[PDB]
């Protein structure tokens, strides 16, 4: 049952060098590949020598950031073919990334990712980590995207995807990428986690005390939460134990699998109970994504305790939370709510912000909620597209004009999606 | 035909030959296919010793072309401070106007020459 | 994206060069003989961007050098760091274009065009990933805007995809009193519209009115102007040529700043103006938006910014630098579009300019622009009407019907900023 994780543009695989940091740590192997102590091979190879190797690439099309990886802590642990890139980016341009610059590369990126497959007793179905706001990611993620889908046509896709924040934002354009990108992801993957900047910063502005947050302070958070979700496909668990189960666990209905996750407790490490840190999770102010889901109603949530967790009291806090009635599910929904427990404490990364606890949870659910997210990056898109501004760099590289509008109709159909169900 | 060969060296500045085109009867007052004379081209070129001899042997000082430009609107055009006062001297019409409704002045403005448009004032410019 | 290859055209075009390749070599640590010395590595991690690497350990621009008369180059490799150009990479002819137009884009131009492209060739071939070009001239002369504006058209045609940006000095009455500079600027916007996607807009009527005013400088010399200029062109590259992320090459800084494509003529104020105590960061944001900072006579509160971005530069606090950024924002909502989210950008860049602990430079694509445009529009029409001095472009073969498409397009550059001045959302 192995997953081969892959990794598009600067967010994708920043994101992923703070998850194999701590993927690497949970299962004792050390940057060299060694391991000097079955599950954790769904995530990783094992050569002849005693390497253990992600089954993972990472694309991008300039080298600066693979560069790092290649000359890094963690030099050791990827194989060279597994770290490509191209000269030139995409330069926020979502159709630099999927047509002209994209489709120079999209063959060599396959390749590698044939060669990973090709080395699977059983290969499950993908990962993929990217932003949606850049053109790499955006752009060459979902031609990717589109290409998987008719390679390996029986094999689960799950995002991990990076929602883009004013607070973190070097480019106007965002708003386009993020729709063309969420087009693209509404027809190519089973589920996508949604990682929006916006929360994320505020998160670690507020909750942790960071005065201006880095992409490291971000994507280490992201890490736990992604550890967190992950962790049943990597250890014995009983919920979520193949990426198969997150679409039938969380999606009802197909094209509504965008998810609100979170987390608690987020604390830093300077200086909580079962039932506080279930409260905590059903807080905005924990939320992975910018909404607030009192005004919305579940579809589905699945709650996964990792530490020194007593089933009784995951029992009883929920028990509690049903009567205060403010959490609303919707009625005689085909998915609800689950739990699971994995008993290892989540893992303390050296150098990071988050404090070691005894206890955490994260939640995955799928909100009405959400919308919010969409509807804001939907009105900001309109306002450009009405007066077509900059919409000329994206046909002068290989995309019709008619895209923009096939996607925004895309978006629109979502949220009508979202009210209806509410 | 001398009255064309004088507008020519008028408006190339060919001193000798405008002397000696006058002295063998050349029309001073010839006009150009849009009625331009020998005293607008040397006005607009620069050649002040052409423009004072014209004016000397009977040049209409407010002869207009078909656009109503005088010399002394295409003086302040060009920026020949010298000529823009010889043309005053003689009764240039300082507040001429153009079929396109501009004077000396403002032409002079325009184009940033900003002595002419001081000497302009000082003879009334409205 | 890496390498640009820089081409200096005409007297301006390379006095104004110049004072450029001295000003960033300074900041590289970059010495007259191309040895780097100096502290910090962000001055060498993308010293490629306009520097080549000899055998020698030593760094030589990569610059061409163009000129119809051999006299500025001359002068140019007397100057301070002239021995460091690369000798084959001089152009010149010894004719000269006598502020003409038609002489640099047709006939005396033409003939040294080859010789020409054989250089800017051989540099842009040798690049591992070649950004684009970098443009320096004069709009008002004959070198560096006719012949300036042929070569943008044949670099334009080998290189379709790569980026054409320009450094392009607008004539102005007061610094220049040469009445035929009004056509050869407005043949060259017409070119400029059309063949270049990025124009650092470099106005000699503003710079005259800063020495002036501001500066009390009687009478500004070409080195008075010229000092403004390279603080303008080095704060405006610093995106390019040191570690960052906003607007970090040629490529991502016109997908930031120019949503429609006829309009990417930018203003570029900047801050502290000096002559040849640190100010405060609300020093900066207010002045860096100040009309008495801008490179550019057109005003911008007469305008709406369609896009900007802030660089600024020394050791200063990204909390503060975010906290005035919201500041002037705020006071100057007048002068933003609102149909373009989130659409004025800031950075910090670590190197400070020399001399300076503290500056910014603001880039913006202001629809203010206009009254620039209006103002050598009218001063051509004054002269256009007349026919003063037309048969010097038509001697020399080209169609009087050009003068009529270049103010035509011009005209309507004038009246598509106008009209996104008035959108409403
Ligand atoms: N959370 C997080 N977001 C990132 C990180 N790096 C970039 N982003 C976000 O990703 C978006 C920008 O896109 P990038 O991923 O940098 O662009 P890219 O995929 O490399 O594509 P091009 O550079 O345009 O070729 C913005 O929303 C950023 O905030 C990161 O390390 N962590
Ligand atoms: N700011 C600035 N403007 C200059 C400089 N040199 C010339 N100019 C201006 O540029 C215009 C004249 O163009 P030039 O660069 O001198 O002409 P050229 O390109 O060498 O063309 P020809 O001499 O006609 O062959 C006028 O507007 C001058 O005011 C300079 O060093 N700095
Ligand atoms: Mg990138
Ligand atoms: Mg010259």
């Amino acid at each position: 049952r192995e997953v081969i994780s892959i990794h598009v543009g600067q967010g994708g695989i920043q994101v992923g060098n703070a998850c194999w940091e701590l993927f690497c740590l949970e299962h004792g192997i050390q940057p060299d590949g060694q391991m000097p102590s079955d599950a954790f091979n769904t995530f990783f190879s094992e050569t002849g020598a005693g390497k253990h190797v992600p089954r993972a690439v990472f694309l991008d099309l300039e080298p600066t950031v693979i560069d790092e990886v290649r000359t890094g802590t963690y030099r050791q642990l990827f194989h060279p073919e597994q770290l490509i890139s191209g000269k030139e980016d995409a330069a926020n341009n979502f159709a630099r990334g999927h047509y002209t610059i994209g489709k120079e590369i999209v063959d060599l990126c396959l390749d590698r990712i044939r060669k990973l497959a090709d080395n699977c007793t059983g290969l499950q179905g993908f990962l993929v980590f990217n932003s949606v706001g850049g053109g790499t990611g955006s752009g060459l993620g979902s031609l990717l995207l589109e290409r998987l889908s008719v390679d390996y046509g029986k094999k689960s896709k799950l995002g991990f995807t990076i929602y883009p924040s004013p607070q973190v934002s070097t480019a106007v354009v965002e708003p386009y990428n993020s729709i063309l990108s969420t087009h693209s992801l509404l027809e190519h993957t089973d589920v996508a986690v949604m990682l929006d900047n916006e929360a994320i910063y505020d998160i670690c502005r507020r909750n942790l005390d960071i005065e201006r947050p880095t992409y490291t302070n971000l994507n280490r958070l992201i890490a736990q939460v992604i550890s967190s979700l992950t962790a049943s496909l990597r250890f014995d668990g009983a919920l979520n134990v193949d990426i198969t189960e997150f679409q039938t666990n969380l999606v009802p209905y197909p094209r509504i699998h965008f998810m609100l996750s979170s987390y608690a407790p987020i604390i830093s490490a300077e200086k909580l109970s079962v039932a506080e840190i279930t409260n905590s999770a059903f807080e905005p102010a924990n939320m992975m994504a910018k909404c607030d889901p009192r005004h919305g109603k579940y579809m589905a949530c699945s709650m996964m305790y990792r530490g020194d967790v007593v089933p009784k009291d995951v029992n009883a806090s929920i028990a509690t939370i049903k009567t205060k009635r403010t959490i609303q599910f919707v009625d005689w929904c085909p998915t609800g709510f689950k739990v699971g427990i994995n008993y290892q404490p989540p893992t303390v990364v050296p150098g990071g912000d988050l404090a070691k606890v005894m206890r955490a949870v994260c939640m995955i659910s799928n909100s009405t909620a959400i919308a919010e997210v969409f509807s804001r990056l939907d009105h900001k898109f309109d306002l450009m597209y009405a007066k077509r501004a900059f919409v000329h760099w994206y046909v002068g590289e290989g995309m019709e004009e008619g895209e923009f509008s096939e996607a925004r109709e895309d978006l629109a159909a979502l949220e009508k999606d979202y009210e209806e169900v509410g | 035909d001398l009255g064309k060969k004088l507008l020519e060296a008028a408006r190339a500045g060919q001193d000798d030959e405008v002397r000696i085109l006058m002295a063998n009867g050349a029309d001073v007052n010839a006009t150009d296919a849009s009625g331009l004379t020998p005293l607008h081209l040397a006005a607009t070129y620069g050649h002040l010793e052409i423009v004072e001899v014209l004016l000397k042997h009977g040049a209409d000082v407010n002869a207009i072309d078909i656009m109503g430009s005088t010399p002394l609107h295409l003086a302040a055009l060009i920026g020949h401070l010298e000529i823009v006062e010889v043309l005053l001297k003689h009764g240039a019409d300082v507040n001429a106007v153009d079929t396109w409704g501009d004077t000396p002045l403002h032409l002079a403005a325009i184009m940033g020459h900003l002595e002419i448009v001081e000497v302009l004032l000082k003879h009334g410019a409205d | 994206m890496r390498e640009i290859v820089h081409i200096q055209g005409g007297q301006c075009g390379n006095q104004i060069g110049a004072k450029f390749w001295e000003v960033i070599s300074d900041e590289h640590g970059i010495d007259p003989t191309g040895t780097y010395h100096g502290d910090s590595d962000l001055q060498l991690e993308r010293i490629n961007v306009y520097y080549n690497e000899a055998t020698g350990g030593r760094y030589v621009p990569r610059a061409i050098l163009m000129d119809l008369e051999p006299g500025t180059m001359d002068s140019v490799r007397a100057g301070p760091f002239g021995q460091l150009f690369r000798p084959d990479n001089f152009v010149f002819g010894q004719t000269g274009a006598g502020n003409n137009w038609a002489k640099g884009h047709y006939t005396e131009g033409a003939e040294l065009i080859d010789s020409v492209l054989d250089v800017v060739r051989k540099e842009a071939e040798g690049c591992d990933c070649l950004q684009g070009f970098q443009i320096t001239h004069s709009l008002g002369g004959g070198t560096g805007s006719g012949m300036g504006t042929l070569l943008i058209s044949k670099v334009r045609e080998e290189y379709p995809d790569r980026i054409m940006e320009t450094f392009s000095v607008v004539p102005s009455p007061k610094v220049s009193d040469t009445v035929v500079e009004p056509y050869n600027a407005t043949l060259s916007v017409h070119q400029l519209v059309e063949n270049a996607d990025e124009c650092m807009v470099i106005d000699n009527e503003a710079l005259y009115d800063i020495c002036f005013r501001t500066l009390k400088l009687t009478t500004p010399t070409y080195g008075d102007l010229n000092h403004l200029v390279s603080a303008a062109m080095s704060g405006v590259t610093c995106c390019l040529r040191f570690p960052g992320q906003l607007n970090s090459d040629l490529r991502k800084l016109a997908v930031n700043l120019i949503p429609f494509p006829r309009l990417h003529f930018f203003m570029i104020g900047f801050a502290p103006l000096t002559s040849r105590r640190a100010l405060t960061v609300p020093e900066l944001t207010q002045q860096m938006f100040d009309a008495k900072n801008m490179m550019c006579a057109a005003d911008p509160r007469h305008g709406r910014y369609l896009t900007a971005s802030a660089l600024f530069r020394g050791r200063m606090s990204t909390k503060e630098v975010d906290e005035q950024m919201l500041n002037v924002q705020n006071k100057n909502s007048s002068y933003f579009v609102e149909w373009i989210p989130n659409n004025i950008k800031s950075s910090i860049c670590d190197i400070p300019p020399k001399g300076l602990k503290m500056a910014v430079t603001f880039v913006g694509n202001s629809t203010a622009i206009q009254e620039m445009f209006k103002r050598v529009a009218e001063q051509f029409t004054a002269m256009f009407r007349r026919k003063a001095f037309l048969h010097w472009y038509t001697g020399e073969g080209m169609d009087e019907m050009e003068f009529t498409e270049a103010e035509s397009n011009m005209n309507d550059l004038v009246s598509e900023y106008q009209q996104y001045q008035d959108a409403t959302a």
